[PDB]
């Protein structure tokens, strides 16, 4: 769990990933396409 | 999901297996829910355990699998409505229902991209979205901290 949180705990990943974890790349795109510049 | 990649020549077999598993889970869920809510008398605890166990599997699979052909939005949304109306439902049941409904809404969107769907489907998605947010708000101001935490995450991502 701490290894994971070191993977994703960085704020750059914190501001580029969903809060509720979505595993499929389809739904990840559904979210991250709303991330503008 | 790792074994269901189309480019690999196993999709037929893995999809047959996927279909059987999800089918059994869906039939059991519907059958159990009919007696669960029932509007007629008081529910017990072992059947609540079974319902929670089945829902924990359907939710776990609806995060990477498109369980849309087995329309469940009616089941989950009905369950949540009885929960607001009575105010005695189990917390984990609320949490996993609130998760599975977010998943079904997200996949419904996933399918609105091909443009093969008529305007009726877009309006249906709007109707399901506004209904969901209303229920999530009430669950953002609940007594159970786990429930309120799950509400926040889901509402933020949906918005």
């Amino acid at each position: 769990k701490l290894m994971m949180w070191k993977e994703t705990g960085g704020v750059e990943k914190l501001f580029s990933l969903p809060a509720q974890p979505l595993w499929n790349n389809r739904l990840l795109k559904l979210f991250t396409r709303c991330l503008t510049p | 999901h790792a074994l269901c990649n189309e480019e690999f020549t196993i999709f037929n077999r893995v999809d047959i297996s996927r279909s059987q598993l999800i089918d059994e889970l869906a039939d059991k869920f519907n059958r159990l829910l009919e007696d669960f809510l029932q509007e007629g008398e008081e529910p017990d605890e072992d059947d609540a355990y079974q319902v929670l166990s089945t829902l924990k599997r359907i939710t776990a699979f609806h995060n990477a699998h498109d369980l849309s052909k087995w329309d469940l939005f009616a089941c989950n949304y009905k369950l949540l409505k009885t929960g607001i109306e009575n105010g005695d439902m189990p917390e984990q049941i609320v949490i996993h229902a609130l998760q599975c409904t977010h998943y079904v809404i997200l996949w419904q969107l996933a399918k609105i991209t091909e443009s093969s769907s008529t305007k009726e489907d877009l309006l249906r998605l709007k109707k399901q979205m506004r209904v969901f947010c209303q229920i999530c708000q009430h669950y953002l101001t609940n007594v159970n901290t786990t429930v309120k935490e799950q509400a926040f995450t889901i509402l933020c991502d949906i918005l």
